């Protein structure tokens, strides 16, 4: 069907946001993650792949992104630190299997940095 | 031919054998149950990335 998108909104710098991804089933512990974000008029860029239990961020999320998974509810959670007005994107957020079937879309939330 | 002569005596001669050619060749192998899933290697709902 689709994934369920939250915790995007439009924030100041230096504040704290927690965007998250959870893809409904039965098997979360072989899940794979892929995260992608596209802002308003520029290119889409990948962001962070947390795959079985390995994590791994770009040039501009490395530290500033905290990815993290919840096998308990099937949650994905990344901590947002050190704001930066050129982030503000779009957030499509991917769920697969280690074949890389059952592809869910994402609709993406909508994740606005403001200037100072 | 095979006594090497043009005039054979009274008897009974061994020749050349006889044998029945194979009618045509038959292959049976068991039905099939399980297949790769195809459908999920190549038919699959969004391709990878490279």
């Amino acid at each position: 069907v689709q994934l369920q998108e939250s915790g995007g909104g439009l924030v100041q710098a230096g504040g704290s946001l927690r965007l998250s991804c959870v893809a409904s089933g039965r098997t979360f512990s072989s899940l794979n993650i892929v995260w992608f974000r596209q802002a308003p008029g520029k290119e889409r860029k990948f962001v962070a792949a947390i795959n079985d239990r390995n994590t791994a961020y770009a040039e501009s999320v490395k530290g500033r992104f905290t990815i993290s998974r919840d096998n308990a509810k099937n949650t994905v959670h990344l901590q947002m630190n050190s704001l930066k007005p050129e982030d503000t994107a779009v957030y499509y957020c991917h769920s697969a299997d280690v074949n890389g079937g059952m592809d869910y879309w994402g609709k993406g939330t909508q994740v606005t940095v403001s200037s100072h | 031919c095979t006594l090497k002569s043009f005039t054979v005596e009274k008897g009974i001669y061994q020749t050349s054998n006889f044998r029945v050619q194979p009618t045509e060749s038959i292959v049976r192998f068991p039905n099939i149950t399980n297949l790769c899933p195809f459908g999920e290697v190549f038919n699959a709902t969004r391709f990878a990335s490279v």
